[PDB]
Formats: structure tokens, C-alpha cells, sequence
């Protein structure tokens, strides 16, 4: 189950 | 507090999945972010996320009103461990000081200042 990635 | 995710998660796969990810991004957090119960806004697309850890609660915050598409007009608040969080905090101080059992931090937002 991904996790969605928040970027800086 | 009624995360779908944890209704959706063991807590021992839930707490497993949060030691493993923790330890492989040590510059990371991982959070749940959730519509509260009652609330009149959208739910997000998407609700496991991987967070920096610098980036304050404040801009994480701004960002989550731009992914539910509201309005700069509208209400919105985040309520973690039914409390609103402080705004200068990083992220992972607020993972730190409020992260659960299983190693996740959970985020609910609502249109409302009541969780």
C-alpha cells in the first residue's frame, strides 16, 4: 500500500 | 477518534508498516490525513503520506486546503489528538510529540474548529 510522497 | 484507516488496519500491520518506514526515511514522517467525521469539505484523493519532516505544520496545512480544492475564503482546521496543532512546528516535531502506537501520525481537517 503506497504512501504518496509530499515534496519540501 | 474514527480514522477509516485504522478501521481499514490491524494495529499490528498498522504498527509494523510505521516502525519499517520510519527507520528507511529517517528525514521523513508518515501521516494519515483524514476528513472528520460530519465535516462539509472533500475528502483527499489520497490519505498515507510521506512527509519531510522540515516542512512546517503550517505550510502542510496550506497544502491540503489546495488538495481538497477550497477556496482561500472557506474554513478549514487541523485537529491532531483532537487539539489543533501548533503552526510553527515542523512536522516531525509533531510526529514526534504526537505519533500513536503503531508509529503513524493521524490528521483529521474539518470545516469546523470542533473535531
Amino acid at each position: 500500500s503506497t504512501f504518496t510522497n509530499i515534496s519540501l | 477518534m474514527k480514522f477509516q484507516y485504522k478501521e481499514d488496519h490491524p494495529f499490528e500491520y498498522r504498527k509494523k508498516e510505521g516502525e519499517k518506514i520510519r527507520k528507511k526515511y529517517p528525514d521523513r514522517v508518515p501521516v494519515i490525513v483524514e476528513k472528520a467525521p460530519k465535516a462539509r469539505v472533500p475528502d483527499l484523493d489520497k490519505r498515507k503520506y510521506l512527509v519531510p519532516s522540515d516542512l512546517t505544520v503550517g505550510q502542510f496545512y496550506f497544502l491540503i486546503r489546495k488538495r481538497i480544492h477550497l477556496r482561500p475564503e472557506d474554513a478549514l482546521f487541523f485537529f491532531v489528538n483532537n487539539t489543533i496543532p501548533p503552526t510553527s512546528a515542523t512536522m516531525g516535531q509533531l510526529y514526534e510529540d504526537n505519533h500513536e502506537e503503531d508509529y503513524f501520525l493521524y490528521v483529521a481537517y474539518s470545516d469546523e474548529s470542533v473535531y
